[PDB]
């Protein structure tokens, strides 16, 4: 290569192309998977990871784990994604995605050191996970009878397997029992905005409640709050967005008098607008009174000389809350305040938790949203719990969607593996390394949980070999008893979609990576 | 074809086999590799693919061209060589149509 | 047992991952088990010494020179200036006995510091760490019931 | 502290890269001496790093004074050097040639072919080349002077020399004829110890001639010595005439009062015995490499014996060869048969402002001084250039009596032979082979492009020449642009010169086939 | 630090008469194969500033680690111009510098060759 | 707590990155092996260009910080010094079989149990390829011996002119022959004065039936050529006498002085009147000779020839018959040289070699010598030739010590990778899985052929492993174990008929030096790395 005085490119440009940067591409995916493959299991662990500012963040995560990385390989940035994908669409199985995504890439590298055409790797695994889905979607086991008890059973279940690889699986059942509760109470989308999650300091697992209503914190309390009283038994409740205090009539509102009559007119007018917005609201029946904008120390003082709770500058998402769980409608203006657009619940208290204030709405027959106070010991004890409990209630709302489950531990992928290698050994002989290589890879979990758990792998993975070889679909992983086990009668389910969209992603970012065979990297401008 | 793997100045991520957008991501700094990528992306405006056409057929035109003023050739006989070779591909494209 | 993982491919040409990884650091698995009941025992052993009727007092300066004297567990925590992710975790965890309780903020330091420390032994000798944490788990739902069992009631 | 397998400074690059790398090198090193061929060409002028002015046209002289980084660019250095001090010509043709051949692999490479085919499609043709050199040669009589006065003008035809061509071919051809040399059945010609070229500034070119002897800028050692012998009995010495120190220490203890003169008395008679010594040969000239003693000086004086000190080896073995004499070390042992006779004349005369001594009549000699006489030194240095091409040529055809048509008629001829022959492989290689076969054109090519004509044209002419049954012998005029043919126009090249150009520039783009990688930076690890 | 200390190895200071004091360099260095001429930047070495400003012809010459040569700022006493030859009797008058051609190369178990039976 | 001043590194960290460099250092050379391989450039900081093929010099003329990548250039070196070919291949095997223990580590199967099946591998691959794999050279003749050397010059700088250097390399190896104690027939290889050039091409390459000295006569008034050669072997310089450092001259009476100065050099002139008193022709001496003593040669019409190096005397001496004398003392105390210290030729000439000159000691007698001199376009290529063909000699000295022959073309790792796999099997429950991957790493050389042919690679390593694994399950199919690669049209061979042969000792050394680097890397699970 010449100087060329006149160059094409920008100089400083790195360019890498050919057979080496592919496998430099696969190593870099490799480092990624490593980052997170000790997360895994029921033995899995945490890491945690400072950033600049010094914030700490632990997580079991894997999509969290990869966020918190600072990835700036092209190729690295796959996997990030794919996780990400897979977080977005399912919720759970975001570290076996990457594990699989660099187990594909791990068994093809041999193939593209040799000289392998890339395309034909991609419809390898193309066709290769084309009959791995088919097959899940096949053997998926589901029951057509939509029985209350069987299917109450079967999403807690599935909400256990997900929640028993963190640090609230020792409770997982009792938190499986409470993400089940609030998913059922949610009316027909299942929108996550929903469920309320609180956290509060201090205090066990135990300790954290599920609210068959809405929960708050008290929000700045003016002079004259702690003269009202904090419980009542059958409340009116009045969703407002309304500011109840002395201000200007409107920022551009000009006043010009020129008598001292017309000026205590004026006076008397504002205190008169403010306490007529006061007496509809009293009169309107309500007990508590809460709005979105502030209310001021005046608005305080009178609903305390009238025996109610106000609570200004509520956050919208908690007044929403509060709507779809009581009952109400939130109201701009409190000129009709009828009692249809009142909101009603059985036991309205303020209580402390932990150091803080809660307001408590509970009673409410026919809630729509749900409220979790989870306490802990450190505000990422709440966080991890917090990132749990997301997991489960993703998973749990899939279950809902379909109740398509398969057992988990790794069974279903030797089951895959035993049907895409018994597949590959009826093909000519060019695919069929390929799709045995896909096979060998879909191996990865089971091992990684024997791993993660210090058992041996070779003997695990050659006693499931056998046992799946002649016979039994549900047999996997038993990290408990040291060996394996029928984990559909463990009851170790997972659904069907989280596999299904794990090997869809894994396989289209192994395709994705595979098919790059040349690397360019302009300069950076503006470095600042 | 194969993928390529382009960052541009801003450290955006392109993954793509389309020669204009992989021409328009690149800092090129060559002005005669300039007018044959905006000949490209005239191209693209005007049907939308062939981009990749245009930048072989341009380069094979070019390197040709180096190859007949090498042997002895004038820029202008092979310029009038190749707007006559042009025309006569012109008319016989539309006898091409299956 | 630090600066990550430094390969530069097998190629010669560069290898970068992760945006200013010569400049970062990482600790695996047993190496950070040890350092981290290192670090908490050291926190337990510093807040031991306060604990009871004979307990002696901690004397704290701020950044602004204001000096307090305390023997509030939480308290000293709380002023006191770590860069230890596991001392902030520690001083985390005294101030969640504080806000619960109000009193015991010294109790749950040197328990978790003992704790950990029986750990570190149990781990030396090969045991999982999950496996420990499930004991731990275990033996407190026991001693809770055992509290419960052994209560009394006043007016 | 970052950890490596190889050193943090060092950088490989491998692939198309390194080939297009290479070959585009050994194209701009072409390029570098592209018109510096032919009878037409252009002077250069190179600023040598010590100061010095070099101007020429000579390839080999122009790239050896050039500086590269480019390894590939080293080579063609290495190469260019190859054929001057194998040959003495055909430096720019053999580099012209690489250059072509290896623009042709680089073609062929760009395609999806190994450079292993390549690299044995073009050793076939070099046997095929060769074979066709040799059949298309012609045989030269020695003992025609004017037909190696011919051959000497179309080498230095192309050269700034050319100016004065019969004199310059004169000068050259009696060099090699007198210097040539014959003892116990071994045939030498050593141009490069022998026939020594002395340049001194000024005069006129015309003046220019080869000495019957030698001639060495000296003065003799007494102005009382006589400046002009007729028939001089010149005596060879290779050690001092002078009292000097053992070997070993020596160290002496005086006494008595008279034992200081006496050592002193005792060196003045060694002096006078190793004088005694020399006369008794009764020569007339003594010559030694080294120092002579005062003394010694007025005891060869009172024999009327002139003496020159401080001569070069180098001079005085030319000296030995052209009187006939035999150096000696050791006076006692002088033989008759030492006495150098046969020297016709030696006279010391003034040149400018310095003095020269001349041995001008030697009768038979073996070794001859080529006195130029010029307008500056960088003009009298392109002469000795010139004329060391000369006799070079004259050497490789005194040699090897085969010649071959010039002017690309050779080119053109193997190239055609080279086609007809590949019409019958019906491989993958025959392409290569016709296109390295074909690239034997750029001669003729070049030749033309410096002439100025229409390439195109005279090419496509010359090769429809070169189809028919007797045209082996049809070139290009380098100096009118048109077809003649070359058995009547005198252009005539050795055989020789010929083959080493083939040979060298085949190997080259071999060598640089050879090579798809290339690591550098590591310390020379001593 | 390295190499034999009995080969006197000299170094140059230089910043960008130096052209003609260079060539003279390569010329001895053609002249005296066994030595080991070599040239460094002062802004590498980061010298003072008065060095750089007052003393930049530098002819330091090395000997097993010590200084036997500390010719600065050599302009004066040698001149601008002067050839090779007057540097190489220069250095020689002090004695400093050290006091056929093959074809090309001829250097390439140890049992050279036995003929015994 | 440990307050070790250095980094530390363990478990997969330290592992994962030895592996890494040997993949690096295997990388580096990879793209040199086989026929269809091709030469890289190594280019110093000073400028100096080296072009060359051979593993071993590249690796060893490359910077080599990480110390795994120090054992297998030490490796190479080892196989260079040991065989003399296969210094590619030994560090490739190397490279592949640290990778695959690797991958078996990292799939918690303990080295010790990797290292057993790696030792048993190697053990059984050698009884292996001595036992079927191996093809005597009795009944093949002097072909053998071409097609050996013509196999070891593939894929270096005289591969197309093999027809011609096989001859040349062939003719040198048995010129030197010679038989020692116990009747062993000996070839001393080194003896093989190789001479470069540069000038004419490969094909004008000379093998003097003799010897030939790179050195020139001292004096220009000796005769440049003589035909009854009496050779004279000296080990002490010609120059004037000069006492020892015991020994001082002290003069009381000045008149002894011209006496002592006569007698000083009249010593080296009666020595060398002794010398030439019994017919001596060709003085050869390791010292220096001074003006006068070459003055006394010339006038003898004798040649004389100073600086001639030590090896270069001694092969000279050996083979013209005459004796190395280091001083002209006899055992009565008296200074002699008897016509029996004299060696002869049949001709000793001064030849001129591209405007240089060079001694030709042509057909000496009592021995038969011989010398290659070698003319290229450059240096670069003349250094090449140098390497290619000592490397060719080398091979030639190993088939005619050792009379056993084996496939060349990856035939022999194909059988070796198949008997393996299918051997593992029989011995251990977790060797099994080490004497797989040695069997799959062994598969690495066919498929570098390959890929360096640009051919399809697994298509073709896998109908070689088919032809073997017929060869070996079917006994009457034994004539399939010669299938090797045809790398020119990418198909396999019967590399046995096609005349592509190798030593079986490359063989068996490549595969234990390899086994024992391998081995020694995989103990490693922990690095300190002190700061200087
Ligand atoms: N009780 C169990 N026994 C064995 N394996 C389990 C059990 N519970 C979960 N797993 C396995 O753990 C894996 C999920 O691990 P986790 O890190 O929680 O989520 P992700 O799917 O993102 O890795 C599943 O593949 C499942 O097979
Ligand atoms: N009068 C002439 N007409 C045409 N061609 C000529 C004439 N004289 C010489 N040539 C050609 O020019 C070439 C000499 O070019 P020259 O400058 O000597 O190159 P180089 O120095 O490499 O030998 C020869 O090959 C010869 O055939
Ligand atoms: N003509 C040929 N056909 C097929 N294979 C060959 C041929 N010549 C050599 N080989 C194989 O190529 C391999 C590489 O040899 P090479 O790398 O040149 O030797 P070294 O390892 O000493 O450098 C050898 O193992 C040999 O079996
Ligand atoms: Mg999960
Ligand atoms: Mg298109
Ligand atoms: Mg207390
Ligand atoms: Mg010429
Ligand atoms: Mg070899």
């Amino acid at each position: 290569m010449m100087p060329t005085p006149v160059i094409l490119l920008k100089e400083g440009t790195d360019s890498s192309q050919g057979i080496p940067q592919l496998v430099s591409n696969i190593s870099a995916c490799q480092v990624i998977a490593e980052a997170v493959r000790t997360t895994l299991g029921p033995r899995g662990m945490d890491k945690l990871i400072v950033d600049g500012r010094g914030k700490a963040t632990i997580s079991n995560d894997g999509a969290t784990i990869l966020k918190l990385l600072d990835v700036v390989h092209p190729a690295a940035k796959t996997l990030v994604d794919i996780a990400k994908s897979q977080d977005a669409e399912v919720g759970d199985g975001t570290t076996s995605v990457t594990l699989l995504a660099a187990e594909f890439l791990k068994q093809v590298k041999p193939y593209v050191e040799e000289g392998l055409h890339p395309q034909i790797i991609i419809r390898a695994f193309r066709t290769a996970t084309q009959l791995a889905v088919n097959k899940i979607k096949e053997i998926a086991v589901t029951v057509k009878k939509a029985d209350k008890v069987e299917q109450r059973k079967l999403l807690e279940k599935c909400a256990m397997t997900a929640l028993s690889s963190k640090l609230i699986s020792q409770q997982k059942a009792f938190f499986a029992k409470m993400v089940v509760d609030a998913v059922m109470m949610l009316d027909d989308l299942l929108q996550l905005k929903m469920i309320g999650i609180k956290k509060v300091q201090g205090g066990a697992l135990e300790d954290s409640q599920l609210v068959a209503g809405v929960a708050f914190k008290k929000t700045f309390s003016y002079a004259g709050f702690e003269m009202q009283p904090k419980k009542y038994h059958n409340p009116k409740i009045a969703l407002l967005n309304v500011e109840l205090e002395l201000k200007a009539e409107k920022d551009n509102a000009e006043i010009r008098v020129h008598t001292v009559e017309d000026y205590q007119a004026i006076v008397d007018a504002e205190w008169n607008i403010l306490y007529d917005k006061l007496e509809k609201i009293h009169h309107s029946g309500a007990k508590v009174v809460l709005s979105k904008l502030p209310i001021g120390d005046v608005a305080t003082q009178y609903f305390a000389d009238r025996d109610m709770f106000c609570a200004g500058r509520v956050p919208e998402e908690d007044l929403k809350r509060t709507m779809m769980a009581c009952g109400g409608s939130i109201q701009t203006s409190v000129n009709a305040l009828s009692a249809d657009v009142l909101g009603r619940c059985q036991v309205f208290e303020e209580t402390q938790i932990g150091g803080e204030r809660y307001n408590f709405f509970t009673g409410c027959p026919k809630a729509k949203t749900c409220t979790f106070i989870l306490r802990g010991g450190a505000e990422q004890f709440m966080e991890e719990t917090e990132r749990s409990l997301h997991d489960a209630i993703m998973i749990v709302r899939r279950a809902i969607k379909n109740d398509s489950v398969v057992a988990g531990g790794g069974a279903i992928e030797m089951e895959l593996s035993k049907y895409l290698r018994d597949y590959s050994r009826t093909i000519p002989g060019k695919q069929q390394l390929l799709i045995g290589a896909y096979a060998k890879a879909l191996e990865i979990i089971p091992r990684q949980l024997c791993d993660n758990a210090g058992f041996d792998a070779t003997n695990i993975l050659n006693k499931l070999r056998a046992r799946h070889a002649q016979g039994g679909t549900w047999y996997g992983v038993d990290i408990n008893n040291e060996d394996i086990a029928d984990n559909f009668e463990a009851f170790v389910w997972e659904p069907a979609m989280v596999r299904i969209n794990a090997l869809t992603a894994a396989s289209e970012a192994a395709c994705l990576i595979v098919s790059v065979d040349e690397t360019i990297k302009n300069p950076r401008s503006t470095v600042d | 074809g194969m993928n390529k793997m382009v960052i541009n100045h801003l450290e955006k991520l392109f993954v793509t086999n389309d020669a204009a957008t992989i021409l328009r991501e690149l800092e090129v700094q060559h002005p005669a590799a300039k007018m044959i990528v905006m000949a490209s992306h005239m191209q693209e405006q005007e049907v939308g693919d062939g981009t990749n056409f245009v930048l072989v057929f341009a380069g094979a035109l070019l390197e040709l061209a180096e190859e007949l003023l090498r042997i002895g050739l004038s820029v202008s006989e092979v310029i009038e060589g190749y707007e006559i070779a042009c025309r006569k591909a012109h008319e016989i494209l539309p006898n091409l149509v299956c | 047992a630090s600066m990550g993982t430094l390969a530069f491919d097998e190629y010669g040409r560069p290898f970068l991952i992760i945006k200013d990884q010569d400049r970062k650091s990482r600790l695996m698995g047993l190496e950070a088990l040890k350092s981290h009941i290192m670090a908490a025992k050291a926190v337990a052993n510093t807040m031991r010494t306060s604990l009871g009727p004979n307990g002696l007092d901690k004397m704290m300066v701020d950044k602004d020179g204001d000096v307090t004297v305390t023997n509030d567990g939480a308290t000293i925590l709380s002023m006191m200036d770590v860069d230890h992710q596991i001392a902030k975790l520690m001083v985390e965890l005294s101030k969640s006995q504080d806000d619960e309780i109000g009193d015991g903020t010294t109790g749950v330091v040197v328990l978790a510091g003992a704790l950990l420390e029986e750990a570190e032994q149990l781990l030396d000798r090969g045991i999982h760490p999950i496996r420990i944490a499930d004991g731990y788990e275990q033996a407190a739902r026991v001693a809770i019931e055992h509290l419960d069992k052994i209560s009394d009631s006043v007016l | 502290r970052p950890v490596l397998v190889l050193s943090q400074n060092t950088k490989r690059e491998s692939g198309r890269k390194v080939q297009s790398g290479n070959i585009n090198a050994a194209k701009t090193i072409a390029d570098i001496i592209r018109t510096c061929l032919g009878p037409k060409s252009m002077m250069k002028m190179l600023l040598d790093p010590m100061g010095g002015i070099v101007m020429t046209n000579d390839g080999n002289a122009i790239l050896r004074e050039i500086q590269v980084q480019h390894p590939a660019a080293k080579s063609m250095i290495e190469i260019s050097r190859t054929q001057d001090e194998e040959v003495g010509d055909g430096t720019t043709s053999v580099i012209i040639l690489a250059g072509e051949m290896l623009s042709v692999a680089e073609h062929f490479l760009e395609q999806q072919m190994h450079p292993t085919v390549v690299i044995s499609a073009y050793r076939k043709a070099l046997d095929d080349m060769i074979s066709t050199l040799k059949k298309i040669s012609i045989p030269v009589d020695i003992s025609d002077s004017d037909m190696m006065l011919n051959i000497i003008n179309s080498s230095i035809t192309t050269k700034a020399i050319s100016r004065w061509s019969s004199l310059a071919c004169n000068i050259a051809l009696d060099a090699v004829k007198m210097v040539q040399f014959e003892e116990n059945g071994r045939k030498e010609i050593d141009i490069k110890k022998y026939a020594r070229v002395e340049k001194i500034p000024g005069g006129i070119i015309e003046d220019s001639c080869v000495l019957r002897g030698v001639m060495i800028n000296k003065d003799v050692t007494h102005p009382r010595m006589r400046r002009y012998i007729k028939n001089p009995r010149i005596v060879l010495l290779d050690s001092s005439l002078e009292y000097k120190k053992g070997e070993s220490q020596t160290d002496i203890e005086i006494t008595r009062e008279e034992d200081f003169t006496r050592i002193l008395q005792m060196e003045e008679e060694y002096i006078q015995q190793l004088c005694e010594d020399i006369i008794q040969l009764k020569p007339d000239v003594v010559i030694t490499e080294k120092g002579i003693s005062d003394l010694a000086q007025h005891y060869l004086m009172r024999a009327n014996i002139t003496a020159i000190r401080r001569v070069r080896k180098t001079d005085n073995n030319r000296i030995a060869r052209a009187c006939g004499a035999r150096i000696v070390s050791r006076p006692e042992e002088l033989r008759e048969d030492d006495v150098g006779t046969g020297a016709g004349l030696l006279e010391i005369k003034k040149i400018g402002d310095e003095y020269f001594t001349f041995i001008t009549d030697c009768k038979d000699p073996k070794a001859c001084t080529i006195l130029l006489r010029g307008a500056s030194k960088e003009i009298l240095s392109e002469v000795e250039r010139n004329l060391q091409d000369a006799m070079q040529v004259c050497r490789n055809v005194l040699l090897d009596p085969q010649l071959v048509p010039g002017g690309g008629a050779s080119e053109m001829a193997v190239a055609h032979a080279l086609t007809e022959k590949s019409k019958a492989m019906t491989g993958v290689e025959q392409w290569p082979y016709r296109a390295v076969a074909q690239a034997l054109e750029v001669i003729p090519r070049t030749l033309i492009q410096n002439c100025g004509a229409s390439t195109i044209r005279l090419l496509t002419s010359l090769r429809a020449k070169h189809t028919q049954e007797n045209c082996e012998t049809w070139g290009v005029n380098g100096e009118t642009g048109t077809l003649v043919d070359m058995k009547e126009l005198g252009i005539w090249e050795p055989l020789a010169v010929k083959l080493q150009t083939y040979k060298t520039a085949v190997e080259t783009a071999v060598l640089l086939l050879r090579i798809d990688d290339i690591v550098s930076g590591h310390k020379k690890k001593g | 630090d390295k190499e034999q200390k009995s080969i006197v190895i000299m170094v140059h200071i230089y910043e960008d008469g130096t052209e003609a004091m260079n060539g003279c360099m390569i010329c001895l260095a053609a002249e005296y194969p066994a030595v080991k001429f070599c040239k460094v930047k002062s802004s590498v070495i980061g010298a003072s500033s008065q060095f750089t400003r007052n003393a930049l012809p530098a002819l330091l010459i090395y000997k097993g680690g010590e200084l036997i040569g500390n010719f600065v700022r050599v302009t004066d006493q040698l001149g601008d111009d002067f050839f090779a030859v007057d540097l190489e009797a220069f250095l020689q008058e002090f004695g400093l510098l050290p006091e056929v051609l093959t074809s090309v190369r001829n250097s390439a178990s140890e049992d050279s060759d036995l003929e015994i039976d | 707590p440990l307050s070790v001043f250095g980094d530390r590194s363990t478990g997969e960290t330290i592992r994962s990155q030895n592996v890494m460099a040997a993949a690096s250092i295997a990388n580096i050379v990879k793209s040199s092996l086989g026929p269809v391989g091709l030469d890289k450039m190594l280019v110093d900081d000073i400028g100096d260009v080296t072009i060359t093929n051979d593993g071993a010099t590249i690796l060893k003329l490359l910077e080599v910080e990480h110390p795994a990548a120090k054992v297998l250039c030490e490796l190479a070196d080892l196989q260079d010094k040991e065989v003399g070919d296969g210094t590619t291949s030994v560090v490739i095997i190397a490279a592949e079989l640290l990778k695959n223990a690797d991958e078996l580590v990292k799939q918690k199967i303990h080295p010790t149990s990797v290292i057993s099946g790696y030792r048993l591998a190697c053990k059984e691959a050698v009884r292996y390829i001595n036992e079927n794999l191996i093809v005597n050279t009795d009944e093949l003749g002097r072909d053998c011996l071409i097609n050996a050397a013509k196999t070891s010059m593939s894929s270096k700088i005289i591969g197309i002119n093999g027809d011609f250097f096989a001859n040349m390399v062939v003719d040198a190896v048995l010129a030197i022959k010679y038989t020692d104690i116990r009747g062993q027939p000996r070839y001393p290889v080194n003896s093989v004065n190789i001479l470069k050039a540069h000038g004419r091409s490969q094909m004008e390459s000379m093998l003097i039936s003799g010897y030939a000295l790179n050195c020139v006569v001292g004096s220009q008034g000796m005769p440049k050529r003589i035909v009854n050669a009496k050779i004279a072997c000296l080990d002490f310089s010609l120059q004037k006498t000069k006492m020892k450092l015991g020994v001082q001259v002290v003069i009381t009476d000045p008149e002894k002085l011209d006496q002592i100065r006569q007698r000083e050099s009249d010593i080296t002139k009666e020595r060398i009147q002794k010398i030439l008193a019994t017919g001596a022709n060709v003085i050869l001496t390791t010292g220096g000779i001074d003006d006068m003593c070459l003055k006394y040669f010339v006038e003898a019409g004798a040649m004389a020839v100073r600086r001639v190096l030590k090896r270069d005397l001694k092969r000279i001496a050996k083979a013209s018959g005459a004796t190395i004398l280091s001083t002209l003392a006899n055992l009565e105390g008296e200074e002699t040289f008897e016509a029996a210290m004299l060696g002869q030729a049949e001709e000793v000439v001064q030849e001129r070699i591209c405007d240089d000159e060079l001694i030709l000691i042509k057909n000496t007698k009592a021995r038969t010598s011989a010398s290659i001199i070698l003319r290229g376009a450059n240096d670069f290529m003349c250094d090449e030739m140098e390497r290619s063909l000592h490397d060719a000699l080398c091979v030639v000295k190993r088939v005619l010590e050792s009379k056993s022959v084996v496939p060349g073309g990856g035939a022999v790792e194909a059988a070796l990778s198949i008997y393996l796999e299918n051997y593992a099997t029989s011995m251990g429950s977790r060797e099994q899985l080490a004497i797989a991957e040695f069997a799959r790493s062994l598969l690495v050389i066919p498929n570098t052929l390959a890929v360096n042919a640009a051919q399809d690679s697994t298509d073709l390593v896998a109908k070689l492993r088919a032809f073997h694994n017929e060869a070996q399950v079917n006994p009457e199919r034994k004539n399939l174990k010669w299938i090797g690669l045809d790398l020119s049209n990418g198909k396999p061979r019967d590399n046995k008929q096609a005349g592509v042969f190798e030593p079986t000792i490359v063989k068996v050394k490549s595969l234990k030096f390899a086994t024992e680097a391998a081995i020694t890397i995989l103990r490693i699970d922990d690095l300190i790395k002190l700061h200087p």
